[PDB]
């Protein structure tokens, strides 16, 4: 069909883009601190371990 | 947000319309209106046969 | 500092606009105007069969 | 036969731009994704497989 009302190929390339965005910007971070583990987001147990390995 | 993409379609596929038919539907109707009237103008000059047999 | 950043990531999600979804819908727009402006302008020249019946 | 109620051309017609714009669509998302396995659709059994070799 063609129609004008609806796109649905362009919700789907706005879904992929907004993945990549977000893919990115979470590198940056990374790149930036230093640190592989900058929330519980990222991973909870080594939180704790690395916790008691710095008292 | 994969389902909504995947529910717009399938409501796409029932509610909106298709215009490469719809453009060949109203051409269609063009031309029959065009030939409806040349056909009814010509049909209404029918009486006339009576002055000429009277 | 910390939640400074983090309320404003917050206040973004529900004040800004998304570009990727706005474009998309104005592009719909335009076209639509186009379509609405060629059928209003074939709308208006209905009352013309009258003159070839008359 | 020179007809006004039916034109078949323009239903063949209809029908070739119709499948040449769904093969544009299918492009436009693979190269939006990167991905040449996007359903099951496409390919079942390297579905199966890739997600082994995934895990």
């Amino acid at each position: 069909a063609i129609t004008v009302n609806t796109n649905v190929t362009s919700l789907k390339a706005q879904k992929n883009l907004n993945t990549s965005a977000s893919d990115l910007a979470t590198s940056m971070e990374r790149l930036s601190s230093g640190l592989r583990i900058n929330s519980a987001k990222d991973d909870a147990a080594g939180l704790a371990i690395s916790n008691r390995l710095n008292s | 947000a994969n389902t909504q993409a995947n529910v717009a379609d399938a409501k796409s596929r029932i509610v909106d319309v298709d215009f490469a038919k719809e453009t060949s539907q109203m051409t269609k109707n063009q031309v029959l209106q065009q030939t409806g009237s040349a056909m009814l103008a010509q049909a209404n000059q029918l009486p006339q046969v009576a002055l000429s047999l009277l």
